[PDB]
């Protein structure tokens, strides 16, 4: 299985200006045959679902209505990219009963002070993302190019949209944060790293290593790291909900602070010495090279009844600015330019953060104007395999991809006051989908 | 034909691809992957790789069950029967066996490497017998070695099959003879049509006939071919000649023939030797003891010779064929005019079996059928005799075999072995003579003089007459008996063929579920009798794994000229030849490769990678390689004095002043002794697998060592890699006794490089006859000393010099001299003594650690001192306890702070040893050519490496929320029980039933920067270490365990992880403090100190010189035993080993230091009947010693030391010998103790092959 | 190509692979698993239910 689909049903009180007074909206998804993470999924959905909007009067209910087909699983967004578009889905329909413009009815509704989420919880730096795509973008003078093309043009049209995006990250309960580590120095000065976090191309074990960098100030190569066992640390906790580094950071922070106090009086006796003379005379000395690091975990806590909480430790900002030209005759359609915003405050690694976001946007992308499951009445899946499942090939994505994080600011809570991106890019692919609507539209 | 067709366990095995060569044991554990059965050796010495085979006999329709020697047994012999294996009567996996069972929970088990062997010994038994007497269980067992348990464990566990505490005995369970595995009917069908099965290997093909015609055919045809039923001697002679054609006579009927009618004996020569045994048995048994009389003594040589395993395949026909010089039933055969039965492809025939048959005599083309032996005439004596370095399972040194006819000598007769090159006037002489010795002493002394390798030719002449004697009053004896002095009739008495364990129990309130102190079997005794414990070796192959052989110099000291290997690398599945330019980085002071010169007669100087041992084995023989001998050449420590030859400066201790007490000294006394070096003999040989995980130069290495982090480096510097690159793992090794601690470090560099170029993972394992050569052993010594003492025994001054020959590299050696010296002076105080040693270095092969580490040896020359002086003074106990600490006092390096004297006093009364010492004494005075001896030594060991840092240890232990515990630290199991100690530990401080907990193997991954696992403080620092880890997380539940202080160690770790309380953590151990300063001579280095003394008991047979261990008693302080049935086990065993290095166990080099003992077969450890049929062994009552965890003391080398006690016990048989008509050497062995005992005969001629380094 | 993901990792002596049935119906009652023939099949040395 998969991502769990999402039927949305809506009902928006606006005023003819656009901005939107109430909103009764309510969601289900279809959870398969077992529970696995449904329930979490159709939470966190809810919560998420808001997004960049402040909507003064919100009214918002989800069930996860089970049936007899595989049972779906996690994915990418986890429930964010499937409820957002819904909400996203009323902004340009309210802009269109108004036939006002949509980013108009967007700036209209999205986030101005120091606010509250629906459960609650309390900055914001989301309308830079916005103001610094708006520029990069060059929004407004593209979408003249745009509505003149529509005038040139009958059999085919073009389209252009830009999305806000306000993300966030982690478990909804404070043991589901906690990470381990198990940092290790032999005595010829070479480190062996080891913790909790899991390689799957994201690249925390490269981050880790980083890190150790930092706290032993010595260089990444004399740092090593094999792979994660239960063997090393015990009880860990699914690498997910884009803390992975955040989390596993803190531990290998934490075990490698330890272990630098320890050779304290080493770099005394010796201050100018070397890395390699400092641990012979730590083993001779009878001080201790092995050492274990842990985090208890970021506070995080929800109240279903009383419906509020402060579950994510920090948010993650972003925005997209999509355009494409859609075939009239055939339906298809080129995504020709495509920019994207991301806050990354501080990135730990400018170039896997970077890959994270256009990644993340592909699989968005797919999800929204290419990605197909389809199954008979009685639920046998039809499309199984490449062959028929199609996702998104190199002359796809747009063929002028920008990516750019906003200036570095504090966020003092994460590791080195970075921000976890793994998530982050997947919804910004409903810019090329509303890009899509707006060609639609004008023909 | 082709189709070899046998049974595994009831499973049925069919190999459509036969070689003649493979063994059973190669395919058993390389191709079926039953590991359980393991080889120790190969020269079917050590029973370690017996199972057992089951035969139908479709004439008799009988089920034989017999062991055998797997390493020996080719696969192409078992076409119709069946194999059990250990992991056939039983496995954990399904149910055990109530032999594994008993074997396990009795403690007869330690390391687990010798137990499958043991278990199928026994099982065998029980299939033949299962109510099966004393004198069955010795003979089933004769024949497995062991050299950790001491065998006492492991007899007691078989004896529980017949009609405080250590085990449970009443939880066994009980024997269903009806439940075993059923001989499978597919066999016995297939017994019920004949033709020739034919096999074809790669360089040898088998030919089995099934018709006495054309067996002698092929033999006509194709007269090289060696025939071949037992392979007892084809398997060994082989090992390098290889034959294009083998043939097996086994299925020929005629070759299997017993016709015992009328006048003579007939024997098929296919029977095996158990065959001859019960037939031989059956005869005499129904016939008068007037015709029986070369029956009698063929069964009287049968008795002893070799074990079961081997007598169970060994042919009557083989035996004869090979004659070898020493065999014990030809000299017989021949000298009771026997007849042998031949058959060529030309017609029948006979020929005698006479004095030259055993020339330097049937035609190549003959075969053996059968072998005529008669009825003894009325008036005719023969009579066998021998001797050898132990009762059973082991060749005469030289045996005998001889007849005469009447009392005037009508005839005369007689055939010896062990002194010609062949079975070898005098007695033709004798005709006519009255019954004459005086005479024919001299004639015989003579003969025998006129008539090789081996050297001690003065001690096999001594027996070759001693022996005449022997014969002499054999008869005289049935010639009074058929129609005399006592003192003389003893010596036809032979001897025949050989306890309580006591300890203080555990607290009254102590739970149940705290093991401290309790004596928990081995955690891993069950799966050591299953063989389901994966040594290393027994790790699967992995597709592209190669197999490593090594070439040695056959040189001592030479320069490299001339290496070719081109026809190696063109050898068959060859990958690649492995040199000293293929070493990436460093290269070991001493070298992994041998670079231009060779330094050692054992050094490696390349090695071959190939895709089987097989193919590297016969490869690297075909590397040629030619030396320049480097004169000077140094051997003898001798010779390393000479050439002022030394490995680091001299070391000196002194207190009191040596110079002045020697004047007022009433009596002075100067002499030296030497002593024997020793080899570990762990029955796993040095074993290593390198294994790249593909990647950033990574590797995994699964090794056989005592010290893994030493290991990680020596490889990661080898190949010039970061030691964070390569994991370490380290699950169980089957015995180091000190032996595994440098060497494997070495041998895993060695293959590192091989794993460099050919790129894939490499598996390294010895030959015993290689680890015996390269490895090395303790380090042999000479004692030169000064002894003032006045004329009650006291001794006043010593100035004692010690050196030993350290080999051709540093090692250990410079550590050892330090040890012997600060030791030496064990439980003596003597006032003013000087003590000097230097490690004089030579061109043997490097030694290392062993068992006791310097001490049984520097010891041993203070001991020889006491007993000296009570000689010249005229008893040694009184010397001993006169001279022995008192007060409070100091050691030579004036460390200070006495329960010496409980364990003595103690000892004195357990023992019984002034009554006993009466006996003895009595027993001399009625006895003349046979005495016995008493010992009582004390002793003050001590333990601990001598600086600080080397004492310090880790743990990491991890809690899952399960409750189950995963504990991991810096020593490794190799039979002593750390693992299972820690999990003790654990049980404690975590307060959980050792059940929760589990320990998986020693890896540098979980532990890094460990220490080797030695100097007898193993689990006292990881103890502490593993005790650190589990307080620090029980700290870390404290809140845990009070919001709910009720509930269950289930529930608090699993609110522990909902809590965000850590459950991994780590505990460490700074080490004990020590120090010393040489200069100074004086420092603090062992924590504590080991207090113990052993009384042994001897009778010698001054005439063959051979002895029997008949009491010995053990006290030693262990205070408060963390395990006694672990400890126990420790004292019982180092004991043994300590017994052999002075009693049994030989090393002998040739005059340019190459090693004449390579192996079982030559190298003679203590087996079944050589330990004292009485052993007791008990722990002082328990004491603090709060300095130890739980007030515990590491007893690992303790009991080596006490060995000596059997050394002196004999020493002082000798001198009542000598009296009624010194300074011994350390081995105390047949020869020298029958030269010590001069009587008559040696006193007909005086005096090389052998130079005693 | 050095990286080893899990499946690049060596076979082993001995090492079987796997395969499973699944069900070809959404919701069903198991009337009758006959598996006869498979095991019998060649090289399968075991059907696990
Ligand atoms: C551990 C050990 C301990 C031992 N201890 C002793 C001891 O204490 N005293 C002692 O005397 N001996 C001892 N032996 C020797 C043992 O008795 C011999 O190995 C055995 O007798 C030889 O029998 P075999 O069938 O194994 O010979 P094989 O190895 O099978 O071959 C013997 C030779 O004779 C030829 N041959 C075999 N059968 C026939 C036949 N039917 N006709 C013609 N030619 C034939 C073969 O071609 C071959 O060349 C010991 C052996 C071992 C392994
Ligand atoms: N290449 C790659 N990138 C990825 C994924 C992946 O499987 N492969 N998983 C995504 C998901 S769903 C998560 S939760 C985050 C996990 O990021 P972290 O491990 O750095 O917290 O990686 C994201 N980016
Ligand atoms: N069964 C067995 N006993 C043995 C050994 C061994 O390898 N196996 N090694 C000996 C040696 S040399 C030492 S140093 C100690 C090591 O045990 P420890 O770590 O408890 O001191 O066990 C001694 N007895
Ligand atoms: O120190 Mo033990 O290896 S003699
Ligand atoms: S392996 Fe067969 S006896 Fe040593
Ligand atoms: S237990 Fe028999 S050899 Fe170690
Ligand atoms: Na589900
Ligand atoms: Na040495």
């Amino acid at each position: 299985g998969g991502r769990h689909p999402l039927l949305g049903k809506y009902k928006i009180g606006f005023m003819n200006n656009g901005k939107i007074k109430a909103a009764d909206i309510q969601l289900y998804i279809n959870g398969g045959c077992t529970p696995d993470d449904s329930e979490l999924v159709i939470e966190y959905a809810l919560l998420k679902l808001e997004n960049a909007y402040k909507i003064p009067n919100l009214r918002v209910r989800g069930r996860v209505c089970k049936t007899n087909l595989p049972s779906n699983t996690a994915f990418r967004g986890f429930g964010f990219p499937q409820g957002a578009f819904v909400t996203e889905t009323c902004m340009s329909a309210v802009a269109a009963k108004c036939r006002l413009p949509p980013e108009k009815v967007r700036e209209l509704n999205m986030y101005r002070t120091i606010d509250r989420t629906i459960h609650n919880q309390e900055p914001t730096n989301l309308l830079q993302c916005w103001e610094a795509c708006v520029e990069n973008s060059s929004y407004y003078n593209r979408k003249k190019a745009v509505d003149e093309f529509n005038q040139q043009r009958f059999w085919k049209k073009r389209g252009i949209a830009i999305i806000p995006m306000k993300f966030s990250v982690g478990f909804p309960k404070t043991f589901y944060y906690q990470a381990a580590a198990l940092v290790q120095i032999y005595t010829d000065g070479s480190v062996l790293v080891a913790h909790g976090g899991v390689e799957l191309g994201q690249g925390i074990n490269t981050k880790m290593i980083q890190v150790a960098s930092r706290e032993l100030k010595i260089p990444m190569s004399y740092i090593h790291l094999d792979e994660m066992s239960t063997v090393t640390v015990p009880n860990t906790v699914t690498t997910g909900a884009s803390t992975g580094a955040d989390v596993n950071g803190r531990a290998v922070q934490n075990a490698c602070q330890i272990l630098m106090k320890r050779l304290e009086p080493i770099i005394k006796q010796n201050p100018s010495g070397t890395w390699e003379e400092w641990v012979k005379e730590a083993f001779v000395q009878s001080i201790s090279l092995s050492a274990t690091g842990y985090f208890r975990g970021y506070q995080a806590d929800m109240d279903w009844e009383k419906g509020e909480g402060d579950i994510f430790p920090y948010f993650v900002f972003g925005a997209a600015c999509s355009e494409v030209e859609i075939d009239c005759l055939t339906g298809a359609h080129k995504n020709i330019r495509t920019d994207i915003v991301m806050d990354g405050s501080f990135s730990i690694n400018p170039a896997v953060d970077i890959g994270q976001i256009e990644g993340a946007f592909v699989q968005g992308l797919g999800l929204y104007t290419l990605e197909e499951l389809k199954y008979s009445p009685e639920g046998v899946l039809y499309t199984r395999g490449p062959h028929q499942y199609k996702i998104a090939s190199v002359t796809d994505i747009p063929e002028e991809f920008h990516v750019s994080l906003l200036t570095p600011t504090p966020n003092p809570k994460a590791i080195y006051s970075s921000k976890g991106l793994g998530e982050a890019g997947t919804f910004l692919g409903c810019s090329v989908f509303f890009a899509i609507a707006a060609a639609v539209a004008a023909a | 034909s082709d189709e070899l067709i046998f049974f595994v366990n009831g499973k049925k095995v069919t190999e459509r691809n036969a070689d003649p060569e493979v063994n059973l044991l190669f395919y058993l554990r390389k191709v079926i992957r039953l590991t359980g059965t393991k080889y120790g050796c190969g020269g079917g010495d050590c029973g370690a790789c017996t199972v057992m085979i089951s035969r139908y006999d479709p004439i008799s329709k009988r089920i034989s069950h017999f062991s055998a020697t797997a390493c020996l047994v080719p696969i192409c012999s078992l076409h119709g029967a069946a194999v059990t294996t250990v992991e056939g009567i039983g496995s954990t996996k399904t149910r055990i066996h109530p032999v594994q069972e008993r074997i396990a929970k009795g403690h007869g088990t330690q390391c687990g490497f010798c137990t499958p062997g043991m278990v199928m010994s026994i099982y065998t038994l029980l299939r033949n017998h299962p109510e099966p007497s004393t004198e069955q269980i010795m003979e089933t067992l004769g024949g497995n070695l062991c050299r950790c348990t001491g065998y006492r464990p492991i007899v007691e566990s078989a004896k529980s099959f017949c009609p405080t505490k250590l085990y449970e005995k009443k939880e066994f369970q009980p024997l269903d003879p009806t439940q075993e595995l059923i001989f499978p009917p597919e066999l016995m069908r297939m017994a019920e049509q004949n033709t020739v099965l034919t096999f074809r290997g790669e360089r040898t093909t088998w030919i089995a006939p099934g018709t006495l015609n054309d067996l002698l055919e092929l033999k006509m045809k194709h007269p090289s071919a060696p025939l071949v039923i037992g392979n007892t001697y084809l398997g060994l002679h082989m090992k390098d000649v290889s034959y294009p054609i083998i043939i097996s006579p086994a299925r020929i009927l005629e070759l299997f023939v017993v016709t015992n009618t009328k006048q003579g004996l007939t024997l098929g020569t296919g029977l095996s030797l158990t065959q001859v045994k019960n037939v031989l048995s059956d005869v005499v048994s129904r016939l008068p003891k007037e015709k029986t009389q070369i029956y009698c003594a063929l069964l009287k040589q049968l008795k002893t010779l070799a074990g079961q395993q081997i007598r169970n395949v060994a042919s009557l026909g083989g035996h004869i064929i090979s004659r070898l010089p020493t065999s014990d039933l030809n000299p017989i055969l021949g000298i009771g005019n026997c007849i042998l039965n031949v058959a060529s492809t030309e017609g029948i025939q006979q020929i005698p079996l006479n004095d030259h048959f055993l020339a330097g005599i049937l035609k190549p083309e003959q075969v053996l059928i059968s072998v005529f032996v008669p009825r003894s005439s009325k008036w005719e004596f023969v009579s066998a005799f021998r001797q050898a370095p132990r009762q059973q399972n082991a060749f005469a040194t030289v045996n005998a075999g001889m007849k005469v006819v009447f009392n005037t000598i009508t005839d005369l007769g007689i055939l010896y072995g062990g002194i010609g090159a062949t079975v070898i006037k005098s007695c033709r002489q004798l005709i006519g003579r009255c019954w004459m010795l005086d005479d024919a002493g001299k004639m015989i002394c003579e003969e025998v003089s006129l008539l090789a390798p081996g050297g001690m030719e003065e001690y096999r002449k001594t027996l070759a007459i001693s022996f005449l004697f022997m014969f002499y009053l054999d008869v005289l004896k049935q010639l009074k008996t058929r129609d005399i002095s006592q003192k003389l009739l003893h010596i036809l008495e032979d001897f025949p063929l050989t306890g309580m364990q006591s300890f203080q129990d555990v607290d009254f309130q102590q739970p149940l579920q705290d093991p401290i102190g309790r004596p928990i079997m081995h955690q891993s005794g069950i799966k050591h009798a299953t063989g389901e414990a994966v040594f290393c070796d027994d790790m699967s192959v992995l597709p592209g794994e190669l197999f490593l052989a090594v070439v040695t110099s056959s040189k001592s000291h030479a320069k490299i000229i001339s290496l070719d290997a081109s026809e190696a690398l063109a050898s068959l599945g060859v990958v690649d030849v492995v040199t000293a330019r293929d070493v990436p980085g460093d290269n070991g002071e001493e070298s992994l490769y041998a670079q231009d010169e060779v330094i050692c007669v054992g050094q490696i100087v390349c090695a071959v990678a190939a895709d089987s041992y097989a193919h590297a084995q016969q490869a690297a023989k075909k590397v040629k390689i030619v030396y320049q001998d480097i004169e000077p050449m140094i051997v003898t420590v001798q010779d390393a004095l000479q050439y002022e030859s030394f490995i680091g400066p001299e070391r000196k201790l002194e207190q009191g002043n040596v110079e002045e007490a020697f004047q007022c000294a009433d009596q002075i006394l100067e002499g030296e002794v030497h002593l024997g070096g020793q080899e570990h003999f762990y029955m796993e040989t040095q074993s290593v697998r390198v294994v790249p995980k593909g990647e950033d130069k990574e590797m995994d290495i699964y090794v056989s060592s005592q010290d893994a982090a030493f290991t990680q480096e020596m490889v990661a510097r080898t190949l010039g890699i970061p030691k964070n690159r390569i994991n370490c793992h380290v699950k169980r090794v089957g015995g180091a006794f000190g032996g595994k601690a440098s060497k494997p470090g070495l041998l895993a560099s060695v293959a590192a490089v091989a794993a460099q170029k050919t790129g894939r993972p490499i598996r390294f394992i010895l030959e015993r006859r290689d680890d015996m050569l390269i490895t090395g052993g303790r380090h042999p010594l000479l004692g030169k000393y000064k002894i003032g003492f006045m004329n009650n025994g006291k001794i006043k001054a010593a100035d004692i010099q010690l050196y030993i020959n350290g080999g051709c590299t540093p090692d250990d050696s410079e550590l050892v001299i330090e040890y012997a010296l600060l030791k030496l002076e064990n439980a003596y105080k003597i006032p003013n003594l000087r003590v000097r040693g230097r490690v004089c270095k030579t061109n043997l092969p490097s030694n290392t650690a062993f068992r006791g580490f310097g001490f049984p040896q520097g010891a041993f020359v203070t001991e020889t001192c006491m007993s000296a002086v009570a000689a010249k003074c005229r008893p040694p106990e009184k010397v001993r306890e006169l001279n022995m600490y008192r007060t409070i006092d100091r050691t030579i390096h004036n460390q200070e702070f006495t329960n010496l004297l409980q364990c003595w006093e103690a000892c004195v009364e357990n023992s019984s040893y002034y009554n006993r010492k009466k006996a003895v004494d009595e027993f001399n005075q009625q006895r003349f050519w046979k005495k016995r001896g008493i010992a009582i030594i004390p002793m003050k060991f001590s333990v601990g490496f001598p600086k600080t840092f080397y004492y310090q240890a880790a743990a990491l232990v991890q809690i899952y929320t399960d409750g189950s515990v995963l504990v991991a630290h810096g020593g490794v199991e190799l039979g002593q029980g750390i693992n299972t100690k820690m999990i003790q530990v654990a049980s404690r401080e975590l307060k959980i039933p050792m059940s929760y907990i589990h320990l998986d193997e020693m890896s540098t991954v979980t532990v890094p920067n460990t220490v080797t696992t030695g100097a007898s403080t193993g689990a006292d620092v990881n103890g502490r270490a593993v005790q650190n880890a589990c307080q620090i997380l029980m700290k870390r539940l404290e809140p845990i365990i009070k919001q709910n202080p009720s509930g269950t160690w289930e529930e608090w770790v699993k609110e522990a992880f909902v809590q965000s309380i850590s459950l991994s953590a780590t505990g460490y151990f700074r080490g004990y403090q020590a120090d010393m300063d040489w200069e100074k001579g004086e420092g603090d280095i062992f924590p504590y100190f080991v207090f113990g003394a052993a009384c042994s008991e001897v009778e010698i047979d001054c005439l063959t010189g051979a002895h029997k261990n008949i009491r010995t008693d053990i006290v030693m302080d262990g205070s408060f035993s963390i395990n006694p049935a672990v400890d126990i086990g420790q004292i019982e065993g180092a004991f043994v080993q300590g017994l052999g290095l002075y009693t049994l166990e030989e090393l002998k080099y040739s005059p340019e230091g190459v090693l004449y003992t390579r192996g079982p077969h030559q190298y003679k450890i203590a087996s079944v009947t050589d330990i004292p049929e009485e052993f007791h062994v008990s722990l002082l009552t328990p004491t603090p010693n709060p300095k130890a965890i739980y007030s515990s003391k590491g007893l690992g080398e303790a009991g080596t030391f006490l060995g000596c006690s059997v050394f002196f016990a004999i020493a002082a048989a000798v001198a009542a010998a000598r009296e009624e008509r010194w300074a011994i050497n350390s081995p105390a062995t047949a020869e020298v103790i029958r030269m010590a005992c001069e009587d008559q005969f040696t006193n007909l001629v005086p005096q090389p092959w052998s130079i005693p380094v």
